[PDB]
């Protein structure tokens, strides 16, 4: 039409205006196209401008760039980054009829954009709206125009990832044969194009795998005969040295395809493994030599005497795929034997891959925090070195004894070769020592166990002395010295007394500031290992004389580093505190002020606060520390609790309360006036004035600790108004059970109430009822299990102490119901009993239900009998997964005592399965429940109780009688 | 057969080894992988149901990443679940 | 990018053919499902792990608990319904 032809001339004018130096024409052309974008045929005109081969390249390039972005944003209304208007059916038909011919374009940048746009469309339109796309692309492959195959192959990479099981029977038989032609015709098609052919093979194979392992008969008919031809072609191509027909990225794709077939069609490739393994092995060893020359020991500053046209891209990613291939063999029951047989040679080459690179040396020296992060056992970093180490850990976990013997032989060889290299004047000989020490330390448990039992030939004492110790006194690289301190600490169990003395001395020297950061960090890790291992072995005596210098070394290091180094020093400082309590107490005068200063300085960091808290906990558990540390720590905690909430960092106050709770829990009564007259009021006041749920909960647990440890002093304390301690506890219990606040304020109030009743209760006895009424009112608001369990556990505890008054009390009010409150407690309790968590909370609730059942029967307490509750949901066994939607398109009501009998049978089931894998604490729940049920089954009432039990419950009862 | 006598498509056996192979606990009952496997299987059935529903609502026959995205966000509980797990 | 460790694709595919037998799933969608399943596993394996100290022995009780700490509302109820049905038939 005439308006479309004029709207297209407008587009051309705007495109030429976007390509102008005068900013005025570009700023106007910018506002113009903001309107053309909403035209119906905007994309149609862009498609025409891009595809037609005679236009100006500057226009075609631009139309294609905007065409891609238009299709990405306008083609589907349900798209995420959708921008209206949606391309109309009229426009889509035209654009779909238009773009395919643009895949034959001579210019690459235009052909690629046309291909990207075609893939965007297929994502939304195939197969419903563009049924002919596949047959259309296949034509382009076999046309003979090498620009058609480049464009069609660039689309087929994405298209085949859009094909599902429904359409794969029609795509796989057709496309795979053509991918084989393209893949094997190395003299016609380029590397990248043949690589895309492997991608399409691997994509089809993954989909065929899903179909085959659901319904057998899909892989015989679609790919199995061509797997033979492809695998043969893949192994031929893996032997091609880098050149005009192969490069690393291409070799990687082949290897990933082979690996995919090994994981998905193992039974079908047993016939080819004899050919593959030697070839991948050649790839593994050659790549090791190339990696070491071009990454490990490569100095950028060295100028080549002879230039080459060199591009070695993505070589690191090839290496990764080699490890992945080995992992695949390891994860197959039949193929893993070939790795087991190759462990001595495999682990030899793994160690080559584990060597520290020059780039790694550059980074770690410049950022000690990266060193801590990269060399942590739980690091998220992924490097050739870490991947290699992971492959070692795998084979060592699968073939413990064979890996120990293989690693011993590998290290012995490496060390022999390293002595020669060192004597040749090669600077980087030490990297073999560093990698060997890393390897042996990574799997230290299997080396020491095999050496102790004489299963392997390995000079342990020579290794510790002539490698580890010797390298500690060498000055070749801080990363060698540091690795040695670490390695020694791993082999603590195999060391002579003469050695452990020298290594501990060397570790303390590793901490001093004259050492480079990586060494000091390594020494900290080493000290952690010594403390941890010598405690388990009950051999901490050898460590005692070094504690003074260790402590000073750690504190001094913390003053110079923050972030992850500090966290490492704080973790190690903490474990040091657990070696010799006598020592920790004598050094309280510096440990505690240091930790407080850290605690406050990094108050904005919860990780440090928790580490400070761990140290405070270890000091609080040492009697000789409590006095001195409390005069120190309590004023600081009190300062935190009185500070304004909006002015201190989040969580600091809640952590301060938890630290206080730990002090109270560990101090034998009576408590200092510092704890009673300063701390207790501050925490009570802090809990009553806070709006933070975490503070409130911790505050209540703190007052619970006071009440539990020294009830007398809480009672005898008063403020100026006469209010005593139990008054403040009551006010807090009131605020936590307040139905007007959050549900979570009561997440732990149940423990406070139960402890208060257990200790006082009688004292201010009218309050008990008022608390229970508050609990009930709070259960009505509460929906979460944890909260409900905390509340319901209050009544569960009262079943053991005041059974009859409880039933009397609960029948004496309606609660938040139109029924007796006893109906409300038992309705909420019985419907949640199966979810309660806690070994202690489980016993209290379990036997409480037994006693409720025992009382309702021996007596004729009809307050219990006459109650009805939910029982079970009746589900079919011949129906699939019952989703929420299946639940709205469709529960028994039974006597309370029957439901209770079932819950008891369930508690027996869960306690049996857990074993087969108040002072009630000591009762064997399994024995008690077993005892209760056997006696219960013989009472005359059981006759009609049994009829109510389902199959699973009856099974549990036959297991017992 | 282990998954078959649990009425599950998902692999009880592999889930068991993933638990043991991890530094989670040093003892695991035979009933843990069964329960966990049924949960994993129940969640994928809930997501696939709603994501396939959305694909059917656009007269499409293939689930694509956007359909999973719609299923999750347009369902309060699945949306709530994926924020805490990511 | 160490070793998204597990491949549940074949099992996601089976479950797909029960809820929607005539609907397929693309490679990227399947990969997302596999990542999702792997994440939910590692989270249930983190909660059920840290909880074994509050009660170190994981069973149908401690993953059922971690399942309710993590799943909200009906997802949590139906999950426990499908979970307990599995263990029941598994021990029958």
């Amino acid at each position: 039409g005439p308006v479309a032809q004029g709207l297209k001339e407008a587009l051309v004018d705007t495109l030429t205006g976007i390509l102008s130096p005068v900013q005025e024409v570009r700023a106007a052309a910018e506002e113009q196209i903001k309107v053309l974008e909403v035209t119906e045929e905007f994309g149609v005109h862009l498609a025409e401008l891009t595809v037609d081969p005679q236009g100006a390249l500057a226009i075609r390039q631009l139309a294609s760039v905007i065409l891609k972005q238009y299709v990405e944003t306008h083609w589907c209304a349900q798209s995420e980054k959708f921008r209206p208007p949606e391309t109309t059916e009229r426009a889509k038909i035209v654009i779909r009829e238009l773009l395919p011919n643009g895949l034959r374009e001579s210019i690459s940048k235009v052909r690629s954009s046309v291909a990207y746009a075609v893939s965007a469309i297929a994502h939304w339109d195939w197969p419903e709206a563009w049924p002919q796309l596949f047959n259309l692309l296949m034509e382009m492959l076999v046309s003979g125009d090498l620009n058609a195959v480049h464009g069609a192959m660039r689309v087929l990479t994405e298209f085949t990832r859009e094909v599902t099981d429904t359409q794969m029977p029609l795509v796989a038989p057709v496309i795979l044969p053509e991918m084989y032609k393209i893949f094997t015709m190395a003299e016609v098609y380029g590397i990248r194009t043949r690589s895309r052919a492997v991608e399409i093979f691997t994509t089809c194979a993954h989909m065929i795998c899903n179909m085959e392992e659901l319904e057998k008969g899909a892989a015989k008919v679609l790919i199995f005969p061509v797997v033979q031809q492809f695998t043969e072609a893949f192994v031929q191509a893996l032997q091609i040295p880098d050149g005009p027909t192969s490069d690393s990225g291409f070799k990687m794709e082949v290897l990933k395809a082979v690996t995919a077939l090994v994981k998905n069609f193992p039974k079908h490739m047993v016939s080819s493994m004899q050919q593959i393994l030697p070839i991948v092995w050649n790839t593994l060893t050659e790549s090791a030599a190339f990696y070491v020359r071009t990454e490990v020991n490569y100095t950028e500053e060295v100028e080549d005497p002879v230039d080459s046209d060199g591009e070695v891209l993505g070589f690191e990613n090839l290496v990764f795929s080699i490890f992945e291939f080995v992992h695949a063999l390891l994860e197959n029951s039949k193929f893993k034997s070939t790795v087991k047989k190759a462990l001595p040679e495999l682990i030899y080459y793994i160690i080559l891959y584990m060597q520290i690179t020059e780039e790694q040396i550059k980074v770690w020296t410049a950022n000690p925090q990266q060193f801590v992060e990269d060399e942590d056992d739980d690091t998220f970093s992924y490097t050739v070195r870490i991947a290699a180490q992971d492959l070692l850990l795998a084979v060592a976990t699968d073939f413990q004894n064979e890996s120990a013997a293989a690693l011993a032989a590998a290290a012995t060889r490496h060390l022999q070769e390293a002595e020669q290299t060192k004597n040749s004047g090669t600077e980087h000989w030490w990297k073999i020592h560093e990698a060997c020490m890393l390897a042996l330390g990574s799997v230290k448990a299997i080396i020491t166990d095999s050496v102790k039992n004489g299963r392997i030939h390995f000079d342990m004492h020579g290794f510790l002395t002539n490698v580890i110790l010797a390298d500690l006194n060498l000055s070749v690289s801080p990363f060698l010295l540091g690795r040695a301190l670490w390695a020694a600490s791993r082999f603590t169990v195999a060391m002579s007394p003469e050695l452990i003395q020298q290594f501990l001395q060397a570790t303390v020297s590793g901490l001093h500031e004259t050492q480079p950061p990586s060494v000091r960090i390594s020494a900290v890790r080493a000290i952690w290992g010594y403390c941890d291992q010598l405690k388990v072995s009950e051999s901490t005596h050898v460590l005692q004389p070094f504690l003074p210098s260790i402590l000073d070394g750690l504190i001094h290091l913390a003053a110079q580093f923050s972030s992850e180094v500090l966290n490492l020093v704080m973790e190690t400082l903490c474990i040091v505190c657990t070696v010799d309590p006598e020592f920790t107490a004598s050094m309280e005068s510096k440990i505690c002020p240091f930790t407080i200063a850290i605690f406050l300085k990094y108050s904005n960091d919860p990780v440090v606060a928790s580490l400070a808290q761990d140290i405070f906990k270890e000091l609080s558990q040492i009697e000789a520390c409590q006095g001195p540390m409390q005069m120190r720590l309590i004023p600081t905690l009190v300062s935190i609790m009185q500070a304004p909430a909006d002015k201190i960092p989040a969580g600091l106050c809640a952590t301060a309360i938890d630290i206080l709770t730990t002090v109270v829990r560990n101090t034998k009564p009576p408590l200092s006036q510092l704890l009673i007259c300063q701390a207790f009021p501050a925490v009570a006041q802090c809990t009553l004035h806070t709006d933070d749920n975490a503070t409130m909960q911790n505050g209540g647990e703190c007052l619970r600790a006071y009440v539990s440890v020294t009830l007398e002093q809480v009672a005898q304390w008063h403020d100026e108004q006469g209010h005593n301690g139990l008054w403040y506890v009551m006010q807090v219990v009131s605020q936590l059970l307040d139905p007007r606040t959050s549900e979570f304020t009561a997440a732990f109030v149940g423990r406070l109430v139960s402890t208060l009743i257990s200790k006082a209760g009688r004292e201010l006895g009218e309050n008990l009822d008022q608390i229970l009424r508050a609990i009930l009112s709070k259960m009505q608001q509460a929906e979460t299990l944890s909260v409900m369990q905390s509340l319901i556990m209050v009544f569960a505890h009262l079943v053991h102490t005041q059974l009859e008054p409880l039933l009397e009390f609960l029948c004496s009010l309606p609660g938040p119901t139109g029924k007796p409150a006893l109906e409300f407690v038992m309705a909420e309790w019985t419907s949640r009993q199966h979810l309660f968590y806690g070994q202690y909370e489980g016993k209290v609730s379990s036997v409480a239900l037994c006693k409720l059942l025992q009382h309702g029967i021996n007596a004729d307490d009809k307050r219990l009998q006459d109650i009805r509750v939910k029982g079970e949901e009746i589900y079919s066994m011949d129906e699939g997964i019952r989703t929420r939607s299946k639940s709205a398109k469709n529960w028994t009501n039974i006597p309370l005592l029957v439901k209770i009998l079932k819950l008891i049978i369930n508690e027996l089931s869960n306690v049996m399965e857990a074993n087969a894998a108040d002072p009630l604490y000591q009762i064997d729940l399994q024995a008690y429940l077993t005892d209760f049920l056997c006696q219960f089954a013989q009472q005359p009432c059981y006759i009609m109780f049994s009829g109510h039990l389902n199959d699973n419950e009856r099974r549990v009862l036959q297991t017992i009688g | 057969t282990r998954s078959s006598r649990a009425g599950l498509q998902f692999p009880v056996g592999r889930v068991h080894r993933l638990l043991r192979k991890g530094n989670y606990a040093e003892r695991v009952g035979a009933g843990a992988p069964v329960y966990l496997a049924a949960v994993l299987e129940y969640l994928t059935a809930e997501i696939l149901e709603l994501a396939g529903n959305a694909a059917r609502d656009n007269k499409k026959t293939r689930i694509i990443p956007r359909h999973l995205q719609l299923a999750v966000r347009n369902d309060e509980e699945l949306n709530k679940l994926l924020g805490r797990v990511t | 990018k160490r070793r998204r460790k597990e491949s549940y694709a074949i099992y996601v595919y089976k479950v797909l053919k029960q809820v929607h037998p005539d609907t397929g799933i693309s490679s990227k969608a399947m990969s997302i499902m596999n990542s999702f399943v792997n994440d939910v596993f590692e989270r249930i394996a983190g909660e059920a792990s840290r909880l074994a100290h509050y009660n170190s022995t994981i069973t149908s009780r401690e993953i059922q608990t971690a399942v309710r700490l993590l799943l909200p509302g009906e997802l949590a109820k139906h999950a426990v319904s499908e979970g307990t049905k599995a263990v029941t038939k598994y021990t029958s």
